[PDB]
């Protein structure tokens, strides 16, 4: 595609920055509801009916299936 | 003033003068063509003399329209409706300008 | 960077583009393919091709004509299309030389390919070829000989030209008979050039030597029911009237009556009008009446009652040929009998040809229109006889129009090549090489003529080049034995117009093809 | 080409708010209503078809709840508490 | 860097904005400019080999397989089946140049390509494209002023057509019809001068009928001060040659009259039938006698006629032609100086056109006849008859002669000329470079890029002629600077001298000004586009 | 336009004089009808159907404003607000059927061309609320509030 | 079939040489009449020999000239071997016809067919001063039923059209008349309508139509005609019910739907001159015949026969019968072969022995 000739996609400039911010905001909004004494737990069905009820952020982010690298960064954080 | 594109001139248009220094312009909504008097008009005759009279009457109607236009003193004739080859040649013979199917705007 | 070799794709799907070397490669390949295909059908010992169509009817066509070979094939190479159109235009201009011009263009383009391989800019080649064309045209014009003043010498020239034209075709088996046939048919035109005045009738069966030129004229129509089938001292009237329930041309006319008796009266009036028209025709004092249009039953019966032959549905060509052969006037009104010329012939009769019956006009008055009956063993044989005879008639008509003639058998090509070579030995630069290639192709033409016969083409062409070098300007290929000889003595003659047209058209097509450095194709529909 | 890019994987759903609470409470109420009529000395019996072809004609709440399959996780939690009650004390499964 | 936007919300809910946004494509800013510049460069590099006397042609094939061989830039770009939008912009630029001028349709593409090629490195150096466009506009203004300065005037008098012939020869030098160079130049000049309003008014191309027929030779192309009609005489026995013909142009078919209105003629008795048939016969006789009474020798009709009228015309010694087209009717009436008569009753002697000779022309063994009308007194219409060895060269001759006619028309509109062969471009580049030195620093880059882009035409001409581009262009520029002579160009034909004034390489000033203006405006548009939103569907 | 028959109208021409005089007579009749309409003092004509070319020309000649309300509901509402009665034929209107208004004019609001039938008095049978806005949906919501 | 031309043209061969051989068969059939198989065999054998000739290294142009020389020599040899014949010798004609039929399915019925073919040829030409035979003067009619032994040589004409006048057949001393106009209500070529504005006009319409039809039939009958042939008409009905009834009441046998292309043959056979307008329908334009009857072929159809004619024309008709259609077609082809043999005996009256003698003599 074009003169660069690389077999893959390419995002440059404000687009990739916005994508990274969107991924980080998605990860944050996943666990935002489980903060503070007035927080609430979450259910995590594991695709075969296994249920995990938790409020811990690390458990939620570890059990989730994430694909965006900028979001995997926050999960590993 | 006003300017617009040339609109499908018929035969004999190139014989008309293309510049006038004080023309009177005839703005018309008239179809100057040899055609039926009306779409629901039928002519019934039983004599060859009446047949010739009817043909001459159609020609005389067209020529009366053309002569009424010509005697008005106008040199440029514009119509919202088609102007036939007969009318174009008639106006060419009188050193006049004609243009049919001029858009309404 | 080019359009195709760019990172961005700039074309629609299915559309491509060929740059300099690729375009030259494709053009040269197509031109050489066309030249190699059309050749081997050249000269007295050329062979014919079979054109088997791929359509539903699968038309089968045996032919030796280059134009018919080139037009009836599926051509996709644009340069090949250019050569095909050249051949078609050459056939339209004159009846002969299609194979010659196509082969000459192909050889010129082959030499152009060699020169391009030798790192020569094509504009230099084009300029050299323009100079060579000027020199060759001047030499050919200077070599022309005219015999139009003397009638016997012109007759001999016509015989020689017809024989040379028919030498390469299937009619070479009876060349003498067919040469006399074509020469007489052309001479009967009295100077008129309309070949459509000569009708070729192909009847299956019989030998090819059974073909003949009728002393009068032959019509493929039929006579009425109660009319005579044989008339002596005919006074023919040729017409183009209705004679089919002749309606008054007032479109809006209609019959509006209040009783069937009035309808019967109007019908009787119509029949009486037709009878009056027939009587007005009969007032001309005629024996045979030929109408272009149909003749219905009532006029046919009226003619039969008067003993008048009534040939109907003789098409535009039919009435024109009858007027030419008999001198009558094609009329459409019969109010002035004194102002209408009537055709005349000694005898009208029905003759039995094959299993079909034709009307025979004998002892015609003018005779400036010919009919030629062709007999053959197969449909393909008849088709090739017609095509070859058409070529001969076209060349003879051109010679009648312009009587200048040149010598064939390669003599003309070799003399033009000699002039071009002498010019080349006088010019500095690569244009000399271009002119040398031009002369090489001009000499390659008789080389192919000699190859088609299995002769030693190299030796014969070298001998011809030498002989033209010492000044023997009439030397050429003697194809009877395989030596060189005097075409003036051997009577191998050609029309100057045909050779000039061949040379100029070949040079023109080579120049236009060589100028192309890029071929761009839109997406096929 | 150009496959879609997104944060979480496909087939990953998520609902939130009053809907989740209402669904959980409705699932629990449905679990209760399944065996509501199997309580007391005048309780009716139920026939359950084992997928292995067996038949469990029983009045006990825990057996009925453990012989059925549910997809809503709240119903799974209810079945788990029924099993816990059965294991800890032995009876009272259809009351809890 | 495409497919619009793809976020699907922070909360995971669907995020659809544009209809079918997952299949569309978009480009932003600098790489979009680079793609446009690359496409324009590809088009210009393809077109630049067809420049000058040594320029080569392109074999163009359409959808149906029909092949055309041509050198005209506008024709080449119109025949191309391009998909890139910038390619379409280039094609429309060539069409504009053809429409306004008719010549120079290949120079504009090369100039625009060079301008965008220089703008590429200007952008790579970090300059806003609007600044580049403004600098290009300023340099174009300077170049146009310089062209006005170094222009030269020629005489467009009928008495001396030598400068006009030289201009037509310069126009035709790059076409395949240069084998009949001066002949085509003369016929084009005479055709334009014949049909023209001498008060610097327009030249009506509808009075020039350009028609070609295969056969013959290219040298057989001739100028006919009359009309060529594809028709022939109606009756085959009518004479094929009329001298001092008194033309009778009619638009009424030689048939009994027919009212336009829906009509019905009632026949109620035998007497009615007899009267009807006698009326028809009398109408035919009366129409023929009315035509004859005016003294006309030839009759020209537009709508054809039937057998009785045909034989009556033949019997009365009036050759006739039928089914003549309306444009041909008008051209014949104009050339012969005769009026167009709508019906026989209005025909008179004063409405008869006069022609010196009306003849039927044969074309060898083709059966196709064609009518020639010429030797008129003061014919105000002209016809160009083209012969050739194949239809491709016939079409190429048609467009080359059209280019020559357009060039002479431009000369009539304004007679100022400039000397070609790259001399004008070199002088304009020198003027632009001199003006750049006085300009502030930031616009100097755009001015010098414009000068370098102007320099492409002499380099293209030198490349096409086999000479070394850079060395030859540098030497010619140095000679132009040393001795003040804006007439020094590229010796494409190797005549020994570099002075185009002696070589008579002349182009219209309007042509150069239009080239520069159109190239500058289209380059400004191409530079101003920084976003593309294609459907990207790749539909069938 | 001049009214036509309901079964089928066929112009039966039998002589040349009738053919020559038919169009002239029809035009004279239409002119007489339009002049009779205008002689009653009417200067605005509102029609519920198609407007003939000759009718338009003669209305222009006599300085008559033409408005063509296609929908019947708008015609009825205009009759209510002006005080006129929809005539079934092209006869000139009588005094009781005569419509009156304070001002009728062609005006442009934003980019929309409108024809306004305006009463100076703060009365009448029908009143109109002209809703402006920056969005179609906003104006629709405002219209719902008005309802 | 056994005819070589029919076999070759019936099967698609798809090869150019084979197609040229098919055209050769067509030409031989057109010119000679038979020998359509022998010519193809000869051509195939000549080319087969040409294969070995070419393999020896002989250019395929010397072969052609040598073949032309051999053809000329063989023609001379065959002419020298021939024997003169005259048309007055019926025995030679019968022998030629029998030899032609010897190789067909009608070899057993040759004893009937060969004299039939000889008579058919000799009855349509003048034995003295004749150069060709127009086989279109010998109409062949194929009627299914019976056997080939039922073939017949009616001297007059047989019409497949049936008599519309059901009730009267077998007219003796017939005065046949052929008309080309329509016996129906009056109608002009130009558009015509009858407008009625009163009941009296409505009655008078059909009254006068009846009177006109009756006058037409009376004019036909006054001439003495008793058998009427009506040409097929498309635009206007040729024979109305009223006209048929009137003709029936005057004892006239009406035969309609006569094809346009059959008019010439019928006029030549009977001597009836066609009539297109009732004004010219006179007694001298009728074709007198001895008997005109409709005969049924034992339940296998009905044939209309007109046998015996004053001043008979030079045309004959052959009725071919057979059990099934295939044998009828082959019998027709064989009879055509015999007629063609007699025809090509009429021109170039020379006879040679068959049995392969000419070929072996040519070979030697
Ligand atoms: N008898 C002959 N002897 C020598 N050359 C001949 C003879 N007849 C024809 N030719 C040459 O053969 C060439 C090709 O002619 P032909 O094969 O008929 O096709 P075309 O005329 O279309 O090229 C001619 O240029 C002619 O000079
Ligand atoms: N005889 C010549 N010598 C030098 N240059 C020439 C000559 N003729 C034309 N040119 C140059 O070739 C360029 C291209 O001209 P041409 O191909 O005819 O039309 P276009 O300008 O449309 O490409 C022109 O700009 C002109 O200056
Ligand atoms: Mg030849
Ligand atoms: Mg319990
Ligand atoms: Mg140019
Ligand atoms: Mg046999």
């Amino acid at each position: 595609e074009g003169p660069l000739s690389v077999f893959g996609d390419r995002s440059t400039g404000e687009t990739i920055r916005s994508q990274n911010v969107m991924a980080a905001a998605s990860i944050a909004n996943i666990v935002k509801s489980s903060l503070g004494p007035v927080g609430l737990d979450k259910m995590l069905v594991d695709d075969i009916g296994d249920v995990t009820i938790t409020n811990d952020g690390a458990t939620i982010l570890k059990l989730l299936e994430v694909e965006h690298p900028a979001a995997k960064v926050l999960c590993e954080l | 003033g006003v300017a617009f594109k040339k609109t499908f001139s018929y035969a004999g248009f190139e014989m008309q003068p293309k510049k006038y220094h004080n023309p009177k312009i005839a703005l018309l909504n008239v179809e100057l063509e040899l055609k039926a008097e009306k779409d629901n008009a039928e002519i019934r005759v039983h004599t060859v003399e009446d047949y010739q009279a009817i043909v001459d009457a159609e020609w005389n109607i067209l020529y009366d329209k053309l002569e009424k236009i010509h005697h008005s003193g106008a040199k440029v004739v514009l119509s919202k409706l088609p102007i036939g080859d007969v009318a174009t040649q008639y106006f060419a013979d009188r050193d006049m300008f004609c243009a049919g199917r001029v858009p309404e705007e | 960077a080019s359009l195709s070799l760019a990172p961005v794709n700039i074309f629609k799907a299915g559309a491509d583009e060929e740059r300099a070397e690729t375009a030259r490669l494709t053009s040269f390949i197509g031109a050489i393919a066309i030249g190699d295909l059309v050749k081997s059908t050249l000269g007295p010992k050329g062979m014919d091709k079979i054109l088997l169509s791929s359509g539903r009817d699968a038309s089968l066509m045996v032919t030796n004509d280059g134009a018919t070979i080139l037009k009836n094939i599926g051509v996709d190479n644009p340069a090949a299309k250019v050569l095909v159109d050249m051949s078609r235009v050459q056939d339209d201009e004159v009846g002969d030389g299609t194979t010659s011009v196509t082969v000459l263009a192909a050889e010129l383009l082959r030499e152009a390919e060699s020169l391009i391989a030798k790192k020569i800019h094509p504009q230099t080649i084009i300029a050299g070829w323009r100079e060579a064309t000027k020199a060759a045209r001047e030499a050919l014009l200077s070599s022309a000989v005219d015999h139009g003043s003397d009638e016997v010498k012109f007759r001999q020239d016509l015989m020689n030209i017809a024989g040379t034209t028919l030498s390469s075709k299937l009619l070479t088996h009876h060349k003498d008979h067919f040469t006399k046939l074509a020469v007489e048919a052309v001479l009967r035109l009295k100077g008129s050039g309309n070949l459509e005045a000569i009708h070729i009738i192909k009847k299956l069966g019989g030998s090819l030597a059974d073909s003949y030129l009728d002393e009068g004229f032959l019509l493929d129509k039929k006579i009425g029911v109660n009319q005579p089938k044989r008339i002596e001292n005919a006074k023919i009237l040729i017409a183009n009237t209705g004679m089919d329930t002749d309606k008054i041309k007032i479109f809006g006319s209609r019959v509006r009556v209040d009783s069937t008796a009035k309808v019967a009266e109007i019908e009787h009036a119509e029949k009486e009008k037709m009878k009056e028209k027939v009587e007005r025709i009969l007032k001309h004092g005629i024996n045979c009446f030929i109408n272009r249009q149909l003749i219905y039953n009532y006029p046919e019966q009226l003619f039969g009652a008067a003993g008048v032959m009534a040939i109907e549905h003789a098409d535009f060509a039919g009435v024109e040929r009858l007027a030419l052969v008999t001198g009558g006037e094609i009329a459409s009104t019969f109010d002035h009998p004194e102002l209408v010329k009537l055709g005349s012939c000694k005898l009208i009769e029905e003759v039995m040809i094959g299993e079909d019956k034709l009307i025979h006009f004998s002892g015609v008055a003018l005779g400036e229109a010919c009919t030629i009956v062709l007999r053959g063993a197969t449909q393909q044989i008849l088709d090739e006889a017609e095509r070859s005879l058409h070529d001969a008639l076209c060349v003879l008509a051109q010679t009648v129009k312009d009587s200048r003639t040149v010598y064939g058998g390669g003599c003309s090509e070799m003399l033009m090549a000699h002039a071009v070579t002498q010019l080349a030995n006088r010019t500095p630069g690569k244009e000399a090489v271009a002119m040398e290639s031009y002369a090489k192709a001009l000499r390659m033409l008789p080389t192919i003529i000699a190859d088609n016969a299995g002769y030693d083409s190299a030796d014969l062409v070298a001998q011809l080049r030498a002989a033209h070098s010492e000044g023997n300007t009439t030397a050429g290929l003697d194809m009877r034995e395989g030596t060189i000889g005097d075409m003036a003595i051997l009577g191998i003659t050609e029309s100057f117009q045909v050779k000039r047209q061949v040379l100029l058209s070949a040079a023109e097509a080579a120049e236009v093809i060589l100028r192309v450095d890029n071929i761009i194709k839109a997406a096929p529909r | 080409g150009h496959r879609p890019v997104l944060v979480l994987s496909q087939n990953t759903k998520r609902e939130s708010g009053r809907k989740v609470q209402s669904g959980n409470i409705n699932a629990a109420k449905t679990i209760a209503d399944i065996i509501r009529t199997c309580l007391g000395p005048k309780s009716m019996m139920k026939m359950l078809l084992d997928p292995m072809g067996g038949i469990v004609m029983t009045n006990d709440g825990n057996a009925i709840l453990r012989e059925i399959q549910v997809q809503h996780p709240a119903a799974k939690s209810m079945i788990e508490i029924s099993r816990t009650q059965d294991e800890e004390v032995g009876d009272g499964t259809t009351s809890v | 860097a495409s497919m619009g936007t793809l976020a699907f919300d922070e909360y995971g809910r669907p995020f659809l904005i544009i209809k079918d946004q997952d299949r569309k494509s978009r480009l932003m800013g600098l790489e979009a400019l680079k793609s446009h510049i690359m496409a324009a460069k590809a088009v210009a590099n393809t077109m630049r080999t067809s420049l000058g006397p040594n320029g080569l042609d392109k074999m163009m094939v359409d959808k149906d397989g029909d092949v055309t061989v041509t050198n005209d830039g506008a024709t080449i770009l119109s025949m191309m089946d391009v998909d890139h939008q910038i390619a379409k912009l280039m094609v429309e630029l060539s069409k504009s140049q053809d429409d306004e001028i008719g010549d120079g349709t290949t120079g504009v593409v090369v100039l625009a390509g060079a301008l965008l090629e220089e703008a590429e490195q200007l952008l790579d150096r970090g300059i806003h494209p609007i600044r580049i466009a403004d600098g290009y506009e300023q340099a174009a203004r300077v170049a146009i002023e310089h062209l006005d300065k170094i222009s030269d005037s020629v005489l467009v008098d009928i008495k001396d057509t030598e400068p006009l012939i030289q201009t037509a020869k310069t126009t035709l030098g790059s076409k395949v019809v240069n084998s009949c160079h001066r002949q085509m130049a003369e016929i084009a000049v005479n055709a334009v001068l014949t049909v023209a309003d001498m008060e610097r008014r327009d030249v009506d191309f509808e009075l020039i009928k350009v028609e070609g027929k295969v056969g013959g030779r290219l040298e057989d192309t001739k100028l006919i001060k009359g009309v060529i009609v594809d028709k022939d005489f109606s009756h085959p026995q009518m004479p094929k040659k009329v001298e001092d013909a008194k033309i009778a142009i009619l638009t009424c078919p030689f048939e009994p009259p027919k009212p336009k209105t829906k009509h019905k003629l009632d026949v109620t008795s035998v007497e009615d039938y007899k009267a009807l048939q006698k009326y028809e016969k009398e109408k035919f006789e009366e129409m023929i006698q009315q035509i004859k009474e005016t003294g006309a020798n030839l009759a020209i009709c537009q709508w054809g006629f039937d057998d009785e009228a045909n034989h009556l015309l033949l019997q009365n010694n009036l050759p006739a032609v039928r089914w003549v087209g309306g444009p041909e009717i008008e051209l014949i009436a104009i050339a012969t100086g005769g009026r167009i008569v709508p019906r026989f009753s209005e025909l008179t002697a004063e409405k008869l056109g006069f022609a010196g000779l009306v003849q039927e022309i044969s074309f060898g063994t083709t059966k196709d006849k064609m009518l020639v009308i010429e030797q008129c007194k003061n014919s105000r219409a002209v016809t160009i008859f083209i012969r050739g060895g194949n239809k491709m060269i016939i079409e190429e001759a048609k467009r080359s002669l059209h280019d020559a006619l357009c060039v002479i028309r431009n000369l009539i509109r304004d007679n100022r000329v400039v000397y070609g062969g790259g001399a004008a471009e070199i002088s304009c580049a020198l003027a632009v470079s001199q003006e750049a030195d006085k300009c502030p620093t930031l616009e100097q880059y755009a001015m010098r890029a414009f000068a370098d882009a102007l320099e492409v035409i002499p380099m293209a001409l030198s490349e096409n002629s086999g000479m070394n581009p850079i060395q030859t262009m540098t030497e010619v520029r140095a000679r132009q600077v040393k001795e003040m002579n804006p007439a020094l160009g590229i010796d494409c034909l190797h005549k020994g001298t570099n002075d185009m004034k002696q070589q008579h390489v002349i182009e219209t000033l309007i042509g150069k000004k239009q080239q520069i203006s159109l190239a500058t405006q289209m380059v400004r548009m191409i530079l101003k586009i920084d976003d593309i939103r294609k459907p990207g569907e790749s539909e069938e | 336009d001049g009214m036509i028959t309901e079964t089928k109208g066929t112009v039966l021409i039998k002589t040349a004089e009738e053919l020559m005089n038919f169009s002239k007579g029809e035009e004279n009749l239409m002119d007489a009808q339009v002049k009779a309409i205008a002689d009653t003092g009417a200067n605005v004509v509102v029609t519920g159907g198609k407007v003939a070319d000759m009718a338009l020309h003669y209305a222009n000649k006599y300085n008559i404003m033409l408005v063509r309300l296609n929908s019947k509901w708008d015609l009825r509402r205009l009759c209510k607000t002006v005080g006129a009665t929809a005539l079934p034929r092209l006869t000139p209107p009588v005094l009781e059927e005569m419509g009156h208004c304070d001002s009728v004019y062609l005006s442009e609001v934003g980019d929309t061309q409108v024809v306004v039938f305006k009463h100076e008095k703060e009365d009448g049978a029908i009143s109109t609320i002209v809703l402006r806005g920056s969005t179609d949906n906003l104006m629709d919501d405002i219209e719902r509030a008005v309802d | 079939t056994n005819d070589g031309a029919t076999i070759l043209k019936q099967m698609q061969v798809l090869h150019p040489a084979a197609r040229m051989l098919v055209e050769l068969s067509k030409a031989q059939d057109i010119e000679a009449g038979d020998g359509t198989t022998s010519v193809v065999i000869i051509a195939g054998s000549l080319l087969d020999s040409c294969t070995k000739l070419l393999q020896k290294g002989i250019h395929p142009t010397i072969i052609s000239e040598s073949f032309q020389k051999a053809l000329e020599k063989g023609i001379e040899i065959l002419t020298d071997m021939s024997r003169p014949v005259e048309l007055s010798d019926r025995e030679t004609l019968l022998n030629s016809a029998t030899t032609s039929l010897n190789s067909k399915v009608v070899s057993q019925y040759s004893s009937l067919l060969s004299p039939m073919s000889v008579n058919a040829v000799m009855k349509v030409i003048d034995p003295a001063t004749a150069t060709s035979v127009d086989l279109r003067d010998i109409k062949i009619v194929k009627k299914l039923g019976g056997t080939i032994d039922d073939c017949e040589l009616v001297e007059g004409l047989v019409l497949t059209q049936k008599v519309s006048n059901s009730g009267i057949t077998r007219v003796e001393k017939a005065k046949i008349g052929l008309i080309q106009f329509c016996l129906s209500a009056p109608k002009t070529d130009m558009d015509n309508q009858i407008v009625v504005s009163d009941y009296a006009q409505m009655d008078r319409v059909l009254r006068e139509e009846r009177a006109y039809i009756l006058n037409l039939v009376k004019q036909i009958k006054k001439t003495g005609c008793n058998v009427l042939l009506i040409q097929k008409s498309i635009l206007r009905d040729a024979l109305s019910d009223l006209a048929l009834h009137f003709l029936n009441k005057m004892k006239i046998m009406v035969i309609k739907d006569i094809e346009r292309e059959d008019i010439e043959f019928i006029c030549k056979t009977i001597g009836t001159k066609p009539v297109a307008h009732i004004d010219q329908f006179t007694a001298d334009m009728l074709g007198s015949a001895e008997l005109a009857e409709e005969v049924n072929l034992n339940g296998s159809g009905k044939l209309l026969k007109i046998t015996g004619c004053a001043s008979p024309g030079k045309t004959v008709t052959i009725v071919v019968r057979g059990s099934n259609k295939l044998v009828i077609e082959e019998a027709e082809r064989s009879i055509h072969d015999a007629l063609c043999v007699i025809r090509c005996l009429v021109k170039k009256r020379a006879l040679i022995a068959g049995g392969g003698a000419p070929e072996i003599e040519l070979a030697l």
